[PDB]
């Protein structure tokens, strides 16, 4: 029941990742410009048992 | 005295299966709200102690004497709930077959002295 | 105060039940603000256990009564 | 005491059903720009409580209150619109539409398995009714 | 503690930090 | 408050005890009438 | 309260 | 009447198809040298505002004009 | 009859929503008609007044060119409503008769 | 007033012309 | 305490 | 049948866990570092058969959650902060048409213990009116 | 006993 | 040994070598 929020959570961030990405294409004639890196970081979640 | 006696353990594993029963609609009710730990109760130990010693109340809001365990989390989550919904469901279809398995047999004890008086 | 009396506020009891139950299914039917369709099927569920319990009451007092009735004296 | 569990998920479907209708709010104001008063429209979230007294241990759940979600306003260049900021910074509002069609989902599902707890409750009040009979 | 199963004490607070 | 579980099986116990009332009484006055209706 | 139900009707009478 | 979903989603059904007429009707007009009077056609825009019926809490969306 | 008083409000509502639902199924079906106006009857006063039918216009939402002024979002939701409406109708009914039933078997 | 609403007058007919009369 | 349920508390947080 | 009960429980809890591994598993696909900064290794649950006091026979429990043993995708970028002296940056073994097929037989089995719970309720609920 | 299921047991592996 | 049947005997451990050593 709470896998469908594991996978929202991958679904939001690959939308962010893909506006960071189109926000660097978007400035592809920008004088002197520094692209945007992105990274998914993965967040374990503690607690118990498995 | 006698026939009080007699129905006496039954009546009691019954209300304690209808106390059992709003516990888990509680969790199942709870089921989605952040940071909510799961209870339960064991049945035979609360049962015994509600046996030996009668039925007591917290007041009188008011609620009763058993003690509220904690159930062990299956697996973590970020909101902080334990309320694992396939052990809920579980436990909420056991306690429905037990509770009925209550009604029927106390419904037959007392058809088996409705019986004997009937004449 | 009495058997009679507890027996007719029990009865009284029901009725009112019953009838704000109803009342507020009318109210929903009307296209009023405010009422939801979950307190509306919810309070028309009490409403009919209520009336069972009435019923089941009832049928109870009656066979006692006809138990006491048969009695030869 | 079975009777409680009709409060208990009254109170549940009650809950679910606010919540609900809120993120279907927030989903359908993703696109807007003005509100009533002229300020943009903030994403709003119920919070969840146990609706229990100081003194019961286990209830159902109740809304507490409605809140402003937090997170920065989803700034658009747009300085033609009449409304507009100092640069012309549209402010719209900052509603996840993967998070609001997950909320749906979630509430609809919970709401479901209230309304079969309900459903189950009733038949073994029926069934208790039907004790020595 | 296995799980299922029933215990006095509650689980911990769990938390799922980004950097430690 | 008291739920129908209660209800219900103060209500059946109080049911079983006065039909025992009932047919023990019925016992007593038949013998009675029994013992009364002799021809000495 | 503050917030209507989504089974309710239309608050707007 | 409706049902407070029903309403919040109908009006953004309404809302949206009121936007794609809006845009439809601009790219169809987008050569377009005079109107039936002899002044410009000017693309046309839609604003949505919350109809926001309780105080502040919920609402769905309506549009005031074009 | 009493047990007509009884029933008489949930047969009424459940006579005008279906009332309504031809009326809305009429609206659907005639969308192309170029000229057609939408029509609907407002369920409360209508129902006010068999307790105790007339149709009026929808105000139209987009000037179409044939005249038509069906929409085809806001009557789909109204056809839902009111389907969603005639099954809690009959729910209604139907527990109401079933209670005066068990209150009569025996 | 609102579209969607109910009034118990008909709309008006829609005329579109393409020159000014 | 309770908390906002779903989307909002399902999602890693900001640290502080 | 209360074992009955126990058993497709104990099921049920095993195919949920597995779900969400793969779940977290195909959700870090592309993801580069962890907290710690260590890459993800992907996550594995072992099966083990409950039987404990029921013989050969039981439910299943997941013994424990273990890192996949196969070995850690290499990329080369050198400017990234992890990369080592060789300059490739460790990205996780996540095999997504696996995970795929794990969710969907997971789903499965899933549905399968459901519906096995609800017959087995359902015997006993007829066993319950024996001889009336 | 029992091993990880699905994708990594039914998949050839090198002999150990 | 019909498939499908009952046999007192487990059945033994299958393999699957991608080389005959």
């Amino acid at each position: 029941d709470h896998a469908i929020y594991t996978a929202m959570g991958a679904a939001s961030q690959t939308l962010n990742q893909q506006a960071v990405t189109a926000s660097n294409l978007a400035n592809a004639s920008t004088p002197g410009f520094r692209a945007q890196l992105n990274a998914l970081r993965a967040v374990p979640v503690d607690g118990l048992s498995l | 005295d006698r026939l009080d006696a007699a129905l006496r353990f039954q009546q009691e594993a019954l209300n304690l299966r209808a106390q059992r029963q709003e516990i888990l609609a509680a969790n199942i009710a709870n089921a989605d709200t952040p940071g909510y730990q799961a209870r339960d109760i064991d049945f035979a130990s609360e049962l015994k102690k509600v046996m030996v010693r009668g039925r007591e109340e917290t007041g009188g809001v008011s609620s009763p004497a058993v003690d509220l365990l904690y159930r062990v989390p299956d697996q973590p989550s970020l909101d902080g709930n334990t309320v694992d919904m396939d052990r809920e469901r579980t436990q909420f279809a056991d306690n429905s077959l037990k509770y009925q398995m209550g009604l029927t047999v106390l419904g037959s004890q007392l058809k088996g002295m409705m019986n004997v008086l009937q004449g | 105060v009495s058997f009679a009396g507890q027996l007719h506020a029990a009865l009284d009891r029901i009725s009112d039940r019953q009838a704000a139950a109803r009342v507020q299914a009318e109210k929903f039917t009307l296209g009023e603000p405010g009422i939801a369709l979950n307190d509306v099927m919810a309070d028309m569920q009490k409403a009919s256990v209520s009336m069972q319990m009435g019923i089941q009451v009832r049928n109870k007092l009656v066979a006692a009564y006809q138990e006491v009735m048969s009695m030869q004296v | 005491a079975l009777l409680n569990i009709f409060d208990i998920a009254g109170s549940a479907l009650a809950a679910q059903s606010k919540r609900l209708n809120v993120a279907a709010s927030n989903l359908a104001n993703a696109d807007s720009v003005t509100g009533p008063d002229g300020q943009p429209y903030r994403a709003k979230q119920v919070v969840f409580q146990v609706d229990a007294a100081p003194g019961q241990a286990t209830g159902g759940v109740k809304v507490a209150s409605v809140i402003e979600s937090q997170a920065p306003e989803k700034l658009v260049y747009e300085p033609g619109n009449p409304l507009a900021d100092a640069n012309g910074y549209v402010k719209m509002p900052n509603v996840d539409v993967v998070g609001e069609m997950v909320n749906t989902m979630s509430a609809s599902r919970s709401y479901q398995a209230n309304i079969e707890v309900l459903n189950t409750v009733k038949s073994m009040m029926l069934k208790t009714l039907t004790l020595g009979q | 503690g296995v799980p299922g199963a029933l215990s006095n004490q509650p689980a911990p607070p769990n938390e799922a930090p980004i950097a430690t």
